């Protein structure tokens, strides 16, 4: 009795230990799956207890999955009983075209309905334009809308009420906003108390309305999130197979659509590709002019040319997947049976249809396509559009998956990918280009081929098989062609051929191609490698036709080169360290070093920024003649090398590309280092043989002496007697003087002393400082080497003595 | 109190509570009649629990209450299941590694939000495999520790570092649905054994609204990052498609365009080198020991790291953007080491709290100014199809302070798939370079041989015997005096005549005919054609043709003789001005320019590159492209004196005369020739005739396109001692191909092309004759009377040839 | 069915369709 | 005071060989 007094004088007291043990008790019977206590079968005002069990029961659908239909119905019937109104209902925002418009999601709610007979299919949808009645008043004014009294107070439809036999007198209706952008509408028609709704039922409607947004924000952001996903995935996609390869635009776009067909969430959807051409030819043009043929009538697109679809892509989706590529659709194709792509074509806008049978304006099919009866009933297509803004294909997306219309997001979806698609247009006509380039360029090729190589007649003033046997040299056999080449080449030594003084200036430039056929025959790599005598002899005449008529760089100055090396291996001794395959490259290198040169330096290439300079980074004319060296000899009826393995022929190959760009005199003057500690250490051998046998092994350092031997030879010409010094020199000088002309009327800059005309007496000073500074240390080391390689440097000794004595007068 | 009796007496308690309250309360309770409701003071937390809850489900409604709501919800979860502390680990993942990382701390009743939210810089993350968090973030599934000592994986990293001692831990993970949003625990102050079961359903029924605010906010967060990736994708597909680039500038444009959508403070772009070997003479010193062969980090692929080019991109206060040519080893971005490493291995790289961070040398203090420190770093490889890491991309601090979680990750790792397989559109841009510049290099190669040089000038020029001066230095009156005294007249080689033959003439001789010609049409002095040019342009056209059997130079100068014959004798000129003249016998002169030899079915048969480059009517779009080519070159064009609009004309007369030539569009155009000759003889007199046809266009052009056809087959009209000997080449040639078809292409060519049927030559000529030559003579000579002659010589050629073909058949 | 719609979406207003143009 | 008593740095229990993503 003491206690029930304690706790009835401090009733405070028993309230806080009610909360301490016997609230966790009550909260977790009342979220459990309990139904309200309130007898919803009357139609009173809510006491605290009724409240309570109402917010409790509406915060109970706050389960997980958040079935959204399902939960806002709940608020639904519950807004029934306290708003006291009849019938309430549900309009889903939707926009599509550009427009907005209300879609009817859930009709006809009263207090005592179930949620299926209140769901509104897509098929009994009521779409409602944001210019009609209440419910386009209420979405545009954002704003709580209450229709007091009846229909005569403005914006009010009888669509509805007609279509429902119904009859709506009073209407309160709210917007669900997502921030600031509307969702949904709830509606409430007539009231079952008397005089409509008062200024409470306002504040219960804004009271109640907190979980129904709560559960149309969830169902929004879920919706959103899933639709930017699925667009983030087309863009990567399509990104991946469009760059995959460089196709054709029917292969590419194929390739696209037919990986994204995932995330599309379409049915059916079609591509059909126009044609681009603009103009025709004028033999097609002519039957038109003279009256022929009548003229084209039918659409154009809006660019000016003529609607034709020559080919169109399918997909298939049904459950069934089939893609067909139809050339030439036929006009009747099920796709363009509608008129819609010809639409497109036309106009180039984006184009959303909701109801296609109903549709009066597109011959769309009303009869099942399928034979399970697939309807048509909701196409959009937009065009694909390039960077001219011309239209390149229309992309035709036909019923969702879903059954709902494409609304804005699906319209923003495939947007993208034709946005994606019209700019990756880009691609296909680079292809098209790429093929045209390198046609044109193949063509250009065979056509220098031909003024390079040496014909049948010209074979003849060498080869002479008509004359003796009176075959061709294609028919005779290679003995035949051996007897008549030996009565034919020149005796090597009466012309001296292996000599470090031999002069070309009292021969011609066919006698010339005939010693440099005899000094192939002279290294014995003839028979050993069987080269074809035909071929021989038509690689050496067309290298004299391929040097280029220019006064120093000549065909005259290749076969010095050529003759050089062939006398330094056979003569110098040189050839002791080399093979007999090397050797065979290295003279051929030596002929075809400056093949095609143009009369102008590598730093006027530079400058000029010549289509070389652009190919060539690096050093310039070592490297064109090196691939036109290579060009001929790939040729069949110049290809010496055709009767090599694979082995010698990659060997063969890779002395040719070291001996020709180390030519270049950039690369002399860094490896002459290398080249002096080489011949430095040749003399630490006890016996010449000891030092050959070395040599023979070492690789790196036998291509160092090869491109140290290209040096010596493309100089040599300094080596040779003062007579044919002195006319060498004045004629390379002429070339120098030529350039130096073409930098001051082409580049307006002033040339260097050694490229100016105005300083032609002051030559023999340069040649000198020539001298002293590039080919003494070539033939000094060299003689140091081998001692019978002596006559270059006493040649190039003697040589500046001269030109000394020459600057020694102008001074 | 009396506190323990109520305790000891449960029975009591319930009974106690069980029964109904006087109305009297004791603090509002908002007492809307409730204080029955079937207990003392249900009713009243059923009231003030709705109502508290329900000013939550407010509280969401707004924005960004995540934090207040979910802390609101911790204040009230405490006192009602007596926990001490109440805390929220957020769930993120980074390097594919799950992490928990603190949101909320301990949270008392009276607490306050700012002593208990955790910024970034001051939380605790913990993996998936140390404390009870892991446990529960694992196994998705709530964990209930009665005794912390018996848990066998708490942690006690948090006990030590605060100062608190843990004894009974409730912990669950708030689902999103497949996804772990957070953990929420409860912790002591239980005043007894532990967590009761009735703490075990209040935790989750009530937490179930915690699930609703964070997985808004969660839903939130991802639909904002899907929409900047989709966004990143988009834009980076725009400015990658705008233009061919290299790697550089493209990578520029897509970085610099989504740096908005990026949210990052700073992120540099490093490029790595892209040369696999190395030249000869870059491998020599390592050889010799001149140089250390390379000992430093290496990609995957094999290549030696070195960042080329670094790209860096400053937002932090002022946007500054750099691009650095050779970047050193001390740059900001690579002093770290990280961009390096990523080259190593080629893996994403999250680093948190960077300055913590041991592997890497990140500078512990502030870059540049403002005290910019880094904390956040990630990084990845940018690799392109063939997965060659061709750059890294470094991001750095977060704009809002977070560590960069996997939403970031998989933004960052999009873009630079897409930037990496972007990459073909760079390859194929320098390759496009290169086959450009191999294409210009072939044609300045073909120019040369084509084009006539200074020497041979002077075979028909001679103006340094004359005057001494190059052509280029002499005025016209001089050029035009030694021309008079050069060319031959127009009475010498019978240029007049339909029976002119060439057999008599040199290839010299019919090139100064050729200028000859241009000088009786009066076409050089109205046009002032430099003669220099023109002389130039005659021999550069002999030159172009080859030298085979009949489609040489000389059927090109009969060609265009019988144009001239045509145009003056003929009297066709009544229809054209001297400017078309001009076009006709140029387009004459140029219709066989380096013709090989071969028809155009060779060619399709052959796959040569015409065939592929031209689609159809090769050989003549052949012939038009080369004609062209010459006439652009600036020594060879003619047409240089003449303004826009006239040389614009001519070229598209050519076009026509040549491709016209083709005998496929004569066939198909042969009645629309036939309906005009039909025209002519509507009328009444000659002069009613040419004024009528002078000014229609179309009409010219189809008859000036017939006027080829009976140039090109002018040899049948020859008296018979030329066609005679003329039949004989053209057979030799088609005998050349026949042989051709039969080796090459392993095909039996036709009997028109046979060797074993050279005895029916004469029949097949006929044949010719009866069914291509009749109608083109037959027509012209109807339209004009002065054409009869050819028609006349055409009719007695078919009656030797076929006494010829009845010889034959009579053996 | 509730909206009393068997057949497809119905619009009181029904016109020539307006097209949304390209961005 | 932040209620974590952790100032200016993110710590982990977890020490060791940082991992790092594979690209897929
Ligand atoms: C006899 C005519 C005078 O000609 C010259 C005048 C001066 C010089 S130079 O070395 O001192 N300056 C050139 C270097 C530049 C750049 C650095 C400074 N310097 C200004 C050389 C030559 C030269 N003479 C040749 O005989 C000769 C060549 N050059 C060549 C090219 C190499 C295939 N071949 N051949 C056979
Ligand atoms: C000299 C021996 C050839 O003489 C001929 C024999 C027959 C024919 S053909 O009516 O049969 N057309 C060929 C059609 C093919 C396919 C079907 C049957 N037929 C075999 C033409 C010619 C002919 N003779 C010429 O003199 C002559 C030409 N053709 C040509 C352009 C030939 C590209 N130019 N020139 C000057
Ligand atoms: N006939 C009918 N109309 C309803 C119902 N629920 C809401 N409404 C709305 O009543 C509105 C009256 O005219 P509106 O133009 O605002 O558009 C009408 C319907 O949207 C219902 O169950 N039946
Ligand atoms: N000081 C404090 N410690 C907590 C709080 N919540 C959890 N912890 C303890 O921190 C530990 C870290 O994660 P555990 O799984 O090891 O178990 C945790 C609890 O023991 C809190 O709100 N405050
Ligand atoms: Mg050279
Ligand atoms: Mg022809
Ligand atoms: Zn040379
Ligand atoms: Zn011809």
């Amino acid at each position: 009795e003491e206690v029930e007094k304690f706790l009835d004088s401090n009733v405070s007291f028993a309230k806080q230990y009610y909360n301490l043990r016997y609230r966790a008790k009550v909260i977790s019977d009342l979220l459990g799956p309990r139904e309200a206590a309130v007898d919803f079968s009357n139609y009173h005002a809510l006491n605290s207890v009724e409240e309570s069990e109402i917010i409790f029961d509406l915060l109970r659908d706050f389960q997980d999955n958040l079935q959204a239909e399902k939960c806002v119905f709940n608020v639904m019937k519950k807004l029934c009983f306290l708003l006291q109104a009849d019938r309430m209902s549900l309009f889903m925002y939707r926009a599509r075209n550009g427009i907005a418009e209300l879609a009817t999601r859930l009709f006809n709610v009263h207090k005592d309905a179930v949620l299926e007979e209140c769901l509104v299919a897509p098929d009994s949808e009521i779409v409602f334009p944001l210019d009609m009645g209440v419910v386009g008043h209420v979405a545009l004014s954002k704003k709580i809308v209450n229709v007091p009294n009846t229909e005569e107070d403005e914006h009010f439809c009888d669509f509805v009420d007609t279509l429902t036999e119904y009859q709506t007198k009073n209407i309160l209706a709210s917007p669900i906003m997502n921030g600031k952008d509307v969702v949904a509408i709830i509606m409430v028609v007539n009231k079952v108390d008397g005089p409509h709704f008062t200024e409470n039922d306002e504040e219960i409607l804004l009271k109640y309305l907190n979980f129904a947004n709560l559960i149309m924000k969830v169902f929004h952001l879920s919706y959103l999130h899933n639709c930017e996903t699925r667009r983030g995935q087309i863009l990567l996609w399509s990104g991946s197979k469009v760059f995959e390869e460089l196709t054709d635009i029917e292969r590419q776009f194929h390739k696209a659509l037919y990986t994204v067909r995932a995330f599309l969430n379409c049915d059916r959807y079609s591509v059909g590709l126009l044609d681009m051409t603009k103009q025709k030819e004028f033999f097609d043009v002519w039957p038109v002019l003279m009256g022929e043929a009548p003229p084209y009538a039918g659409p154009r697109t809006p660019d000016g040319r003529e609607i034709n679809f020559y080919k169109v892509i399918d997909y298939i989706l049904h459950g069934k997947e089939d893609i067909k590529v139809i050339p030439n659709p036929p006009p009747d194709h099920w796709a363009l049976v509608s008129g819609l792509p010809t639409y497109v074509a036309q106009n180039g806008l984006i184009c959303n249809i909701m109801n296609a049978p109903s549709e009066d304006f597109f011959a769309f099919q009303k009869e099942p396509l399928d034979e399970s009866g697939w309807m048509i009933k909701n196409v959009l297509s937009m065009p694909i559009v390039n960077k001219k803004e011309e239209i390149v294909g229309v992309a035709t997306f036909y019923n969702r998956k879903d059954g709902k219309p494409f609304d804005e997001m699906d319209e923003t979806l495939m947007e993208s990918l034709t946005q994606f698609l019209g700019w990756s247009v880009l691609n296909p006509d680079t292809y098209e280009l790429m093929n045209k380039l390198e046609n044109r360029k193949d063509i250009f090729q065979d056509m220098v081929k031909y003024h390079v190589k040496c014909d049948n007649e010209e074979i003849q003033t060498i080869l002479k098989t008509r004359e003796v046997y009176g075959k061709e040299p294609w028919e005779c056999e290679e003995e035949e062609l051996a007897e008549i080449l030996q009565g034919e080449l020149p005796d090597a030594d009466k012309y001296e051929i292996n000599k470090f003084h031999f002069s070309d200036l009292p021969l011609t430039e066919l006698e010339l191609v005939k010693c440099g056929i005899q000094m192939y025959y002279e290294l014995k790599v003839v028979d050993k490698f069987h080269i074809p005598q035909e071929a021989l002899v038509r690689f050496m005449y067309s290298l004299s036709k391929g040097y280029r008529r220019i006064t120093y760089h000549n065909w005259r100055h290749g076969f010095n080169v050529g003759q050089t090396m062939f006398s330094l291996l056979v003569t110098g001794k040189l050839k002791r360290y080399f093979t007999d395959l090397e050797a065979l490259a290295m003279v051929t290198a030596a002929f075809c070093h400056d093949i095609d040169h143009r009369g102008t330096n590598n730093l006027y290439q530079m400058k000029s920024q010549n289509p070389l300079a652009k190919l060539h980074g690096s050093s310039i004319l070592e490297r064109h003649h090196l691939e036109f060296g290579k060009t001929l000899l790939r040729d069949e009826s110049l290809n010496i090398f055709q009767n090599l393995n694979r082995r010698q022929h990659e060997h063969a190959i890779h002395m040719m590309d070291i001996a020709i760009i180390a030519t270049d005199l950039a690369l002399y003057f860094k490896k002459r280092t290398m080249f002096q500690k080489i011949v430095d250490q040749s003399k630490t051998y006890e016996t010449q043989q000891e030092w050959t046998q070395y040599m023979m092994l070492d690789q790196t350092r036998k291509e160092i002496v090869m491109a140290m031997m290209m040096t010596a030879c493309d100089l040599s010409a300094i080596t040779k007697p003062w007579e044919v010094q002195s006319k060498v020199a004045l004629l390379v000088a002429a070339e120098f003087w030529e350039q130096g002309d073409l930098e001051r009327t082409v580049l307006q800059q002033n040339p260097i002393p050694m490229m100016d005309r105005n300083k032609a007496d002051e030559l023999p000073k340069l040649q000198v400082g020539f001298i002293d500074f590039v080919c003494t240390f070539v033939y000094k080391e060299f003689s140091r080497f081998h001692e019978e390689i002596t006559p270059m440097l006493d040649g190039i000794t003697n040589n500046r003595k001269e030109w000394k004595a020459l600057a020694d007068e102008y001074e | 109190q009396v506190h323990r009796f109520l305790d000891q007496n449960p029975g009591f308690a319930d009974q106690y509570f069980g029964r109904k309250l006087s109305p009297e309360d004791v603090a509002n309770a908002c007492e809307d009649g409730c204080p029955e409701g079937c207990t003392s003071f249900r009713e009243l937390c059923q009231v003030e629990e709705s109502a508290a809850l329900f000013e939550l489900v407010q509280d969401m409604q707004e924005n960004v209450n995540m934090e207040r709501v979910v802390f609101k919800i911790l204040r009230r979860l405490c006192s009602i299941l007596h926990a001490d502390r109440c805390s929220l680990f957020m769930y993120r993942q980074r390097n594919g590694v799950a992490e928990l990382a603190t949101r909320l701390f301990s949270v008392q009743p009276d607490s306050v939000l700012e002593d208990c939210l955790v910024p970034p810089d001051s939380e605790i993350v913990f993996p998936l495999d140390i404390g009870v968090v892991g446990h529960v973030a694992q196994t998705k599934k709530m964990v209930n520790v009665q005794d912390v000592m018996e848990c066998p994986h708490f942690s006690s990293f948090a006990d030590e570092l605060t100062d608190y001692v843990t004894r009974n831990i409730l912990a669950t993970p708030i689902m999103n649905g497949k996804d772990v949003v957070a953990v929420i625990m409860a912790v002591n102050k239980l005043d007894g054994p532990c967590f009761t079961s009735e703490d075990e359903d209040v935790f989750l029924k009530y937490l179930n609204f915690g699930t609703l605010n964070l997985k808004i906010y969660h839903l939130s967060y991802l639909h904002n990052c899907e929409t900047r990736r989709g966004q990143v994708l988009l834009w980076s597909a725009n400015k990658v498609f705008e233009e061919l680039t290299d790697i550089e500038r493209q990578f520029h444009k897509a970085f610099y365009t989504v740096r908005a959508y990026l949210n990052c403070d700073r992120y540099s772009v490093g490029l790595l080198d892209m040369t696999k070997e190395k030249e000869f003479f870059d491998v020599w010193p390592v050889l010799m020991g001149e140089a250390q062969a390379y000992s430093g980090p290496r990609t995957p692929d094999g290549r030696e790291i070195l960042f080329y080019k670094v790209i860096d991109y400053i937002l932090h206060g002022k946007e500054d953007i750099k691009v650095i040519p050779s970047p050193p080893a001390d740059h900001w971005a690579l002093a770290s080491g990280l961009p390096t490493y990523v080259a190593e291995s080629g893996f994403i790289c999250n680093i948190m709290n960077a300055p913590a961070d041991e592997m890497f040398n990140f500078q512990e203090g502030p870059l540049d100014d403002s005290g910019w420190i880094v904390k956040n770093v990630l990084s990845m490889p940018i690799v392109n199809k063939k997965e060659e890491i061709v750059g890294v991309a470094t991001f750095y601090n977060r704009k809002d302070g977070k560590p960069f979680d996997e939403q970031d990750e998989v933004l960052m790792e999009s873009l630079t798939q897409f930037l990496g397989w972007s990459v073909l559109n760079t390859d194929t841009y320098d390759k496009m370079n290169k086959l450009e510049n191999r294409k210009d290099i072939a044609q300045d190669m073909v120019l040369y041989h084509v084009r006539c040089d200074r020497e041979e000038i002077q075979l028909i020029l001679p103006t340094r015997e004359r005057l001494g001066k190059e052509p280029a230095d002499c005025e016209e009156d001089e050029l035009g005096k030694i021309l008079k005294e050069v060319l031959p007249g127009p009475a010498k080689f019978d240029i007049y005549e339909f029976h002119f033959s060439d057999l008599e003439c040199t290839e010299l001789e019919l090139v100064k005919c050729g200028i000859q010609m241009y000088y009786e049409l009066g076409v050089v002095r109205k046009f002032q054609i430099p003669q220099e040019v023109l002389v130039r342009f005659l021999f550069s056209v002999s030159k172009g043709y080859r030298r085979i059997t009949y489609h040489n130079w000389r059927h090109g100068f009969n060609v265009a003789q019988t144009m001239f014959t045509l145009l003056m004798t003929g009297k066709l000129k009544s229809y054209y001005t001297d400017l078309e003249a001009f076009a006709m016998v140029t387009a004459g002169l140029c219709h066989d320019i380096d013709h090989r030899g071969t028809n155009n079915l060779y060619q399709m048969k052959s796959q040569n590159p015409l065939a592929k480059l031209h689609g159809s009517s090769i050989l003549e779009r052949h012939h038009l492209e080369f004609g062209k080519f010459l006439l652009s070159e600036e020594t060879l064009n003619i047409y240089q004196n003449l303004n826009r609009r006239q040389h614009e004309h001519v070229i598209h007369l050519m076009d026509i005369a040549i491709i016209a030539t083709d005998l496929a569009l004569y066939f198909k155009k042969r009645t629309m020739f036939q309906k005009i000759v039909d025209e002519s003889k509507n009328y009444e007199d000659r002069k009613s005739w040419v004024e009528y046809l002078s000014l229609e266009t179309t009409r010219k052009e189809i008859v000036m396109a017939m006027m080829m056809t009976a140039c090109d087959l002018s040899a049948i009209t020859k008296p018979w001692e030329v066609q005679s000997k003329v039949a004989l080449l053209v057979a030799a040639e088609f005998w050349e191909q026949g042989d051709l078809e039969r080796t090459v292409l392993d095909q039996q060519p036709i009997p028109m092309m046979d060797r074993n049927k050279a005895a029916e030559l004469p029949k097949l000529q006929v044949g010719f004759i009866d069914f291509v030559c009749t109608f083109v003579y037959k027509e012209f000579s109807r339209f004009h009377e002065e054409i009869l002659p050819m028609f006349d010589r055409l009719q007695n050629n078919r009656k030797e040839w076929k006494a010829l073909a009845d010889e034959y058949e009579a053996k | 069915s509730a909206t009393r719609v068997m057949g497809g979406p119905v619009t009181p207003r029904k016109g020539p369709p307006k097209f949304k143009q390209r961005q």
